[PDB]
């Protein structure tokens, strides 16, 4: 029912949706409605915050045009179009990343945007770039020409050659970064293994299994220390393991939302909370004991608030 | 030290320009009016020499 | 030819890239990054 985006912010703290009539932002945990703006251009395809600031980047329905939304002046104060379809688009206080199927290109935030960079991607229709917001930290990174590859910029030094990771031998299904822009999460479209890298050094730091079958691969996210991990696969299916303990190469929780729609998964404001979010409009909170065992559920629409 | 006081002089100059990779563009503002200034009292004080 | 008053219209909040012009977190709430604190009190 209008539900064609939703994505978390860069602390996870806030979540937000792209609608056939415009746009809405929710706190992740306690789940909590904060906007909800109609904006007719087509519907939003893909929304990115800037942690919890008045400037959200905007897809309209032509995918074809950038809009940043200015909340406080409820106006559109940047507009950047494009030849080709975006695919993402990534914020951070002084840069502006729009992300093409072939093609990656960053910008100044100024009024009139220009461009200072672009890099050159494999195919990715599915939009997967991260970029860190952190002051200290302007890293980017992107799955690059070879396939299964995935290749890392410093957007302060650029002049530093890009690391390139061979994360995969087959083509990326999906990327992460940890809160403080240190590591990165790579998978593959067998979904079969799941795998961590130091952005730094483009080191494997675990490799984690979360099955036999194939199965595609949603989202994946870090904890504040970047010591647990959430992977979300098919029907719905949520897999939380452990980062730094090498002893373990499997989950030790698992769960599914009661609908079995797919979802993106991140961890709440509770160390033991993982919250799912789903694309029939199911929120989710799930609690675990040190053991991965549920010891309290949540479940509500959250479109309905 | 005139030699030195022109040096820091270009350099800053030169900085409030390049924008180093870790500074936002608040402080170059602050650095660009403070390099002015010291513009003004190094072409006052030493004018040949500047 | 604007070389001081460059800065104080920064200061007044006139024009700047756009986050660093008016960035405010207020929207959806909690607490800044302590980073923006820190570029405020290192511009204090």
């Amino acid at each position: 029912h209008g539900l064609l985006y939703a994505g978390f912010n860069q602390d996870h703290g806030c979540f937000a949706c792209g609608m056939e009539n415009g746009f809405r932002v929710y706190n992740t945990d306690p789940l909590k409605e904060k906007e909800k703006q109609e904006f007719l251009e087509g519907g939003v395809g893909h929304v990115e915050m800037l942690f919890r600031c008045n400037y959200l980047a905007l897809v309209g329905g032509g995918k074809k045009k950038v809009m940043i939304w200015d909340d406080l002046k409820k106006k559109t104060v940047i507009e950047i179009e494009f030849s080709t379809e975006v695919k993402a688009v990534k914020l951070r206080r002084d840069r502006i990343v729009v992300v093409l199927d072939s093609m990656i290109k960053v910008f100044t935030f100024t009024h009139n945007p220009h461009q200072l960079h672009v890099f050159e991607t494999c195919y990715n229709p599915k939009g997967l770039c991260v970029l860190c917001p952190n002051s200290n930290n302007s890293l980017l990174a992107f799955p690059g020409t070879h396939t299964g590859h995935v290749q890392l910029v410093d957007l302060a030094s650029t002049e530093k050659p890009p690391v390139d990771i061979p994360a995969h031998e087959g083509v990326l299904s999906c990327i992460a970064l940890n809160l403080q822009g240190t590591r990165i999460a790579t998978a593959s479209e067998k979904g079969t293994l799941i795998r961590i890298f130091d952005t730094s050094s483009g080191h494997l730091i675990q490799e984690l299994r979360r099955g036999s079958q194939a199965a595609n691969i949603y989202c994946i996210n870090f904890n504040q220390d970047a010591s647990l991990i959430c992977v979300s696969s098919d029907h719905g299916t949520v897999h939380i393991f452990a980062a730094e303990d090498p002893k373990s190469k499997w989950s030790f929780s698992k769960f599914q939302v009661p609908s079995g729609s797919p979802c993106i998964c991140a961890f709440g404001t509770e160390p033991n909370a993982v919250i799912a979010i789903c694309a029939d409009g199911s929120y989710y909170k799930f609690l675990f004991n040190p053991k991965g065992e549920c010891i309290r559920d949540v479940y509500a629409q959250f479109l309905e608030m | 030290h005139l030699l030195d006081f022109f040096d820091i002089f270009g350099r800053l100059s030169s900085w409030c320009l390049k924008k180093p990779g870790h500074v936002a563009e608040v402080y170059l503002v602050h650095l660009h009016a403070s390099v002015y200034a010291l513009f003004h009292r190094l072409y006052g004080m030493y004018p040949c020499n500047f | 030819l604007i070389q001081q008053g460059a800065d104080a219209h920064s200061k007044e909040l006139n024009k700047l890239p756009l986050p660093s012009k008016s960035v405010d977190w207020t929207h959806f709430g909690g607490s800044p990054p302590s980073d923006e604190i820190r570029t405020l009190r290192d511009q204090l």
